[PDB]
RNA sequence: UUGACCUCAAAUCAGGUAGGAGUACCCGCUGAACUUAAGCAUAUCAAUAAGCGGAGGAAAAGAAACCAACCGGGAUUGCCUUAGUAACGGCGAGUGAAGCGGCAAAAGCUCAAAUUUGAAAUCUGGUACCUUCGGUGCCCGAGUUGUAAUUUGGAGAGGGCAACUUUGGGGCCGUUCCUUGUCUAUGUUCCUUGGAACAGGACGUCAUAGAGGGUGAGAAUCCCGUGUGGCGAGGAGUGCGGUUCUUUGUAAAGUGCCUUCGAAGAGUCGAGUUGUUUGGGAAUGCAGCUCUAAGUGGGUGGUAAAUUCCAUCUAAAGCUAAAUAUUGGCGAGAGACCGAUAGCGAACAAGUACAGUGAUGGAAAGAUGAAAAGAACUUUGAAAAGAGAGUGAAAAAGUACGUGAAAUUGUUGAAAGGGAAGGGCAUUUGAUCAGACAUGGUGUUUUGUAUU
RNA sequence: GGACCAAGGAGUCUAACGUCUAUGCGAGUGUUUGGGUGUAAAACCCAUACGCGUAAUGAAAGUGAACGUAGGUUGGGGCCUCGCAAGAGGUGCACAAUCGACCGAUCCUGAUGUCUUCGGAUGGAUUUGAGUAAGAGCAUAGCUGUUGGGACCCGAAAGAU
RNA sequence: CGAAUUUGGGUAUAGGGGCGAAAGACUAAUCGAACCAUCUAGUAGCUGGUUCCUGCCGAAGUUUCCCUCAGGAUAGCAGAA
RNA sequence: UGGAGGUCAGUGACGAAGCCUAGACCGUAAGGUCGGGUCGAACGGCCUCUAGUGCAGAUCUUGGUGGUAGUAGCAAAUAUUCAAAUGAGAACUUUGAAGACUGAAGUGGGGAAAGGUUCCACGUCAACAGCAGUUGGACGUGGGUUAGUCGAUCCUAAGAGAUGGGGAAGCUCCGUUUCAAAGGCCUGAUUUUAUGCAGGCCACCAUCGAAAGGGAAUCCGGUUAAGAUUCCGGAACCUGGA
RNA sequence: UAUCUAGCGAAACCACAGCCAAGGGAACGGGCUUGGCAGAAUCAGCGGGGAAAGAAGACCCUGUUGAGCUUGACUCUAGUU
RNA sequence: GUGGCCUAUCGAUCCUUUAGUCCCUCGGAAUUUGAGGCUAGAGGUGCCAGAAAAGUUACCACAGGGAUAACUGGCUUGUGG
């Protein structure tokens, strides 16, 4: 059973994992099919992008927080803020998010400047009109492209003022770790006469 | 070179369809070529066979003999022609079988379908 | 390739390679890590030690994403500016110029001074870095300022 | 999956005279009694059967990919190459043979085989009419009945018309610039495929694939380096920078003393 | 006793509906043991097999009583990854998810809880008519113990101020979808072998067609098809381009400012305990039992508890395409698969013959020939048949049929043989058998005078 | 065990891996979840992300790798200077032994300052790490070896629904 | 050998169950737990077998631990690089 | 050795593959090449790829075949013989003559269960009837089973089992008159109709379960190759209706 | 009956086979060694031998293989209280 | 002088418990209980590298063993003669 040296070794098959082997001999068949689909629903909405506009939303734990990505859609703040309601944003093919709340004023900006170019470039067809043939485009997502905004220039000047970085970091984690002692303190000597 | 997606080039698929084919299809097998005077007089290069048609034997041990066409079997694929037959020792004739794609129309039985069928495959009449 | 084993070597003699005496049986030390405290405990005790028993505390709902940190050290940091830049920076070594670095963009959450980065001045926003990486940069002349 | 185990067998035991197989049960049936469930059986579960998990696709480095691409492109020029590779090119004037464009813009298969022709490969699409044979086994009836050679393989940048009337010329491949299969070209692994390229296919090549001034517009690729920077060691054994620091050699054959 | 109402029945009352099958995938219930632990009881196998109930073309899930702790994401599903990780585990054997991230697909929503109260505005059915998946009248009936309109937390309602912006129904040509039909090139030219030319050789032709199959042997050009376009037929038909009448409607919907409100699901949440389950660990989910709430309340925030806060959602009600699954059904295309002891058990009158009372078990079995041309006729025999003849390219293809191996057998021939035979080394004897010429030619006394 | 003969008949494939070897790139590497394209399961192209690697150590909080020419000593292939002819000297990569230095853990000491008990400088210790000390890895493939899987093939007495 | 008799048909009892004037007897030639299918290719440290040629190298039955004694791990002996 | 990419513009119906051959050559060998015969449609060399890749064994699997071996054997139930006919052929068939046996709890005449056409005729002998066969329960072709009275059908027995109800996640289990609002009898009425009725008596709680139990009624004579209490002739009987 | 004949016609078993003595040998050989010897084809009997055939010894032991049964074994459980 | 003059006088993982650090953690932020860790002992496995464990089978079963008993044979000949 255990053998020369070498790692141990975690291989789950003591089940009947035989039964439920999925070989993906379908990739390319399924790859096929999913651009078929994307034609043919393009062709369906064939003035239509085949897809909605989407937010720019900041990604949320201290691991990627440093990278801005898609959300799911606006929000009522910032369809409100761009000048339209969000019924008539969803019809016009704008993706309208209830539940996420803006408590950032330049994800607030970039999303209303979003919504605002997204205005600017499409056109409308009037439910009445003369439909004027458009040539459509297939992508929102590609005609505006999610951008990382840039925090500061590449080169300015040094400003050193003599707190080495170490010690701030230090007494910070310190004071975090010591707050709750030290207001018992606080609270013991005040209540002591 | 096929180029459909619903054209088979299977062995398998193709021998089961022509063997398993039914009378319909089997009279497009047995189409049969016509003669070098037939083309020029019609303009039509292939046709299926039929019951009256005059063929000529052109391939084979029966080499460039001429006859009337007796019964098409589509059931053994071939066609039997009036006097083309073999003789038994017991001295009986019988009907030797041969298929049409080795034989030349020399002769049509015409009517208001056939007139129909080579006008409509581009014949002149 | 099939061709290529030693079976096809073995065709021909009788036992396949595994021995007449003791031969190739199913399970003669039993399936899988059987037996890691009785009869195997010689090749786990040589070749595993440690292996049995447990040491630290628990951690329930451990997330990783909390202890992402990579770590940067100063031999390695100069490689974050764009590498045509570098000459720039490197002849134009002076204040009031120095290039900022990123390490946080660059996808690095501490610094550390691995050690001997050029006199040069440079910025080097972080969000941790180590007590030599800070010393090291203010003694070529930059600063470390701290980001999160 | 259930091949050879659709079966009820169980083993007679011992003390019956007759080997532990299991054996299928009832009677009056001719199977009743016969051995089941074992690869040394007849109708019985082949050994270790085949499983559909079995891996069918290999993955190739994408760089080792383009090495073996860059190879095969470097290899069509090499006249020796492609006459050991078999492709009839003798009566053609040089290789890496080169055509115009109104080759690319060509229309119809008579125009097509009017140019292979001219340009000399018709010996090579005749060798490939003349080799056209019947397979050596069961692929005949596995929808894989006959075999031929390989012919030229032209290669353009436009299709106006090559893929239509280049297609039912036979052996005769085509195939544009930016693809440019290793499957064809090398064939077999054997170096050497005969390429009749077009001017821009040229052009376009020298762009694709990168040069001493140029980028690859492959990201991050560049054409390999030798670990050599010649092939004719034997000039470079006998040049006088080697011959003037060497020993008096021998004599190719030691005399047989004693 | 003029009659109701409520509750409960009866009708071969009027009209419907459910059951069974299939069950590959899907939704639940129920639920093992073999096995692993080198023994075995927790564990594992496995929240699997077997059993049961219920769907569809997908099902389920689904628009947060979510994830988080961030500079916050934002319905569900699936993939890559997280990760063989956090964690569980006689902490042994083993087991073992999720957040973030990148993608595929993306779609949102509606009920209860509000007085229409200046008019139950609602709906089934009967009857009548019509342009009949329905529409319109009248009539009972249901319903106030509540059917319409309006609102669903993202909000919203009521009352004021204030410019505005947008709409409509049913047909008809078409587009589009499904099915289907028809038309759309090029040699059977000459020679040799052959029973057959589809083989070889000569000369062609077409090619957006040299895929495949058939035809008496390997056929682009003999046939069907193939390739490229064209022309027809039957239905579905607001995905949309035109058009028909249809103005109705001081009708419907959206937005700006302010005021007052703002109902939001109970034997339920939650707690204890029990059993089961989970990676879930002072207890992850589920279920039984006991207790059993509240309204800045309630849930969650992966260590039990009491005190402060904070963050995030808003249960105990409901619908919803796509990505996703699919050893079943139907229609197709393929393979470095198998090739009749293989591949499905079954290439065949195969779930057949047969066996068992029964549940169930379950084979063997493909090939004459291009064409039966399947052997007329004669002779011997009671016949079966034989011997001739005959057909066939072949009868060394005769249905007991492609080739026809081995074991085993007959005949003939050769040889050996005193309780085996077979074998090695060596020769003899018999039988049998391969291997060097005359090739360049100095000599040339010689033909078809550079032909030996 | 084997009367005899014919046909069939037994170390396989997969998920994770160890050593070695070949290849590509190299402090990086890996296109192939997916997108683009296509003569259509092919080939060709693309990008964030993600995985492994580039930092360790500790149960954890956490901290986190140069007195020095990245050290001294011994030994070192090769190279350099020298001798027509002796042999010596310099430099010494890999690697091996040894003494050090650096980082983390443990035990001690405890500076200026002090949200007066926080901070932890400095100097140590027969202690300890799977570390540093001018990276070597990633990917693909091949034999061999390992583990779970029917697991080289055939074989129970049994147990369960 | 006139009965606690023999027997046809109908009927009841079904598998850890039945039935037994009791032998672990009988329960379809199957009983100290029937038969059928499936789990299941159940596990086996134990028997048996394990398919071509040549070339080079070439053992061990000993050490330690193990519910260890017909088995493993470990070191040794061996090959290869 | 099977298959795959390339190549030999490879071999081949003027004979591929396969197979037989005390014929030759090569290699230490695995094996490869060739001559001769048979055969009739495909196959090979080289560079690579790939695997369901090599058999003497496994009381191996499937099929086939031996020696044993013309061997053991075809010896229970007393037993056969003569002649003729039939026929190619007779120990075995048919007819006659003998001799026997079962011996009325039979080797007879019928039936039940079971079988399923074996019944009967004609034709016929390949296989089967462990010898034979002209015979047959065999093979081929046909023909044949007639009911008011015989039996089922009806009744209920042991028992089986819906409904009403209760249990069970459920397949289903219990229960058979239960804690149910449980229906089908008997004369006429209006008789411009329907049996809606100024009518009345009542309440037993499905159903299945016997070809031997209970029970409405048929006998004789004749008739066929094969049916007869069934057909025919004669003579009756029972039930229901009028 | 066996036996002989006409017809019909199996099976068990079978590595190859079938003359001994002694030796040595897995310590009881048909084969090997040394001797004795040794003549076709056979028929009916026969039971010395073939350690004859029948069956993966049922006795015994081993296995970290079971099952039937028992109990103050270990761990549970229907029911009951 | 780091127990007994020397050579024997003894004990893993998991769990519990104690002692010390009064140090680390309970992961939305704190205090106090509670719990979890770090280092060293103790509670013990005498089958002593450490399973939690009663019988019977003359009703029995399977995988094997001539590794192993009950016959012969073989060696020995105490004992018997």
């Amino acid at each position: 059973a255990i053998s020369k040296n070498l790692p141990i070794l975690k291989n789950h098959f003591r089940k009947h994992w035989q039964e439920r082997v999925k070989v993906h001999f379908d990739q390319a068949g399924k790859k096929v099919s999913r651009r078929n689909a994307r034609a043919t629903r393009a062709a369906k909405i064939a003035p239509r992008p085949l897809d909605l506009l989407r937010p720019v939303v900041r990604a949320p734990t201290v691991k990627y927080n440093r990278k801005v990505r898609a959300g799911r859609g606006f929000t009522l703040a910032e369809v409100k803020a761009a000048g339209l309601t969000a019924a008539y944003a969803r019809t016009i093919g704008i993706a309208v998010d209830h539940r996420r709340q803006n408590r950032n004023q330049e994800i607030f900006d970039a999303n209303v400047q979003r919504l605002k170019e997204y205005q600017s470039k499409i056109i409308v067809f009037p439910r009445n009109g003369k439909a004027p043939e458009a040539e459509q485009v297939l992508s929102a997502a590609a005609t505006f492209p999610i951008a990382q905004p840039a925090t500061d220039v590449e080169a300015r000047a040094v400003q050193d003022n003599g707190e080495s970085a170490f010690r701030t970091l230090r007494l910070a984690r310190s004071e975090k770790k010591f707050r709750g002692i030290r207001e018992k303190r606080a609270r013991e000597k005040a209540e002591a006469e | 070179a096929k180029q459909s997606l619903d054209v088979s080039s299977d062995r398998r698929k193709a021998r089961k369809a022509y063997f398993t084919a039914p009378s319909s299809q089997r009279r497009v097998l047995l189409s049969a070529p016509l003669s070098k005077e037939l083309r020029a007089q019609y303009g039509i290069k292939a046709l299926p066979i039929r019951r009256d048609d005059e063929v000529l034997v052109v391939r084979g041990s029966k080499k460039g003999q001429e006859g009337k066409i007796s019964s098409v079997y589509r059931l053994k694929f071939a066609v039997q022609v009036d006097k083309v037959t073999k003789e038994k020792v017991n001295g009986a004739s019988v009907p030797i079988n041969l298929h049409p794609s080795k034989l030349v129309i020399t002769k049509l039985h015409l009517d208001k379908d056939r007139k129909a069928l080579i006008q409509r495959k581009g014949g002149k009449l | 390739p099939s061709r290529f084993t030693k079976t096809r070597k073995h065709r021909g003699h009788v036992s396949a390679g595994k021995g007449r005496i003791g031969k190739h049986r199913k399970h003669p030390g039993g399936r899988g890590m059987a037996g890691g405290q009785h009869h195997h405990r010689i090749n786990m005790d040589k070749y595993h030690p440690g292996y049995f028993g447990k040491v630290g505390m628990r951690y329930f709902h451990k997330q990783q994403a909390h202890f992402w940190k990579p770590v940067l050290n100063l031999d390695k940091l100069w490689t974050l500016i764009p590498e045509d830049k570098r000459d720039q920076y490197l002849k134009s070594a002076s204040k009031e110029t120095a290039p900022v670095i990123d390490t946080l963009a660059a996808g690095y959450g501490k610094i550390l001074g691995k050690g001997r980065i050029p006199n040069v001045p440079v910025i080097v926003k972080a969000r941790f870095v180590s007590k030599l990486a800070e010393e090291k940069i203010r003694a070529a002349g930059g600063v470390v300022e701290l980001i999160a | 999956e259930k091949a050879g185990h659709q079966t009820s067998a169980e083993s007679w035991g011992t003390g019956r005279a007759v080997a532990r197989i299991p054996r299928v049960g009832g009677g009056g049936t001719g199977r009743s009694g016969q051995g089941a469930f074992g690869n040394m059986c007849r109708g019985g579960r082949m050994f270790a059967p085949t499983k559909t998990w079995r891996k069918w696709n290999v993955k190739v480095n994408h760089n080792e990919k383009r090495y073996a691409t860059a190879s095969a492109i470097a290899a069509t020029a090499v006249a020796s190459l492609v006459l050991a590779r078999g492709h009839r090119v003798e009566k053609i004037p040089e290789i890496p043979l080169v055509v115009s464009t109104d080759l690319e813009s060509i229309q119809k298969t008579k125009e097509a085989v009017a140019a292979l022709k001219a340009v000399g490969a018709h010996s090579d699409l005749l060798k490939v009419l003349k080799s056209k044979k019947l397979r050596a086994g069961k692929g005949k009836y596995r929808n894989r009945r006959w075999t031929q050679r390989r012919g030229p393989l032209v290669v353009y940048a436009e299709d106006n018309g090559i893929v239509k009337a280049l297609r039912n010329v036979p052996g005769v491949e085509t195939a544009n610039v930016a693809s440019l299969n290793l499957l064809q070209l090398a064939p077999g692994a054997h170096l050497g495929r005969f390429v009749i390229w077009t001017e821009a296919a040229f052009t376009k090549l020298d762009q694709v694939w990168g040069s001493e001034t140029v980028a690859s517009s492959k990201v991050g690729y560049t054409l390999p380096s030798h670990i050599i920077s010649t092939s004719d060691v034997t000039r470079i054994i006998n040049s006088s920078e080697i011959q003037s620091a060497i020993r008096p050699a021998g004599q190719a054959t030691q005399k047989r003393t004693h």
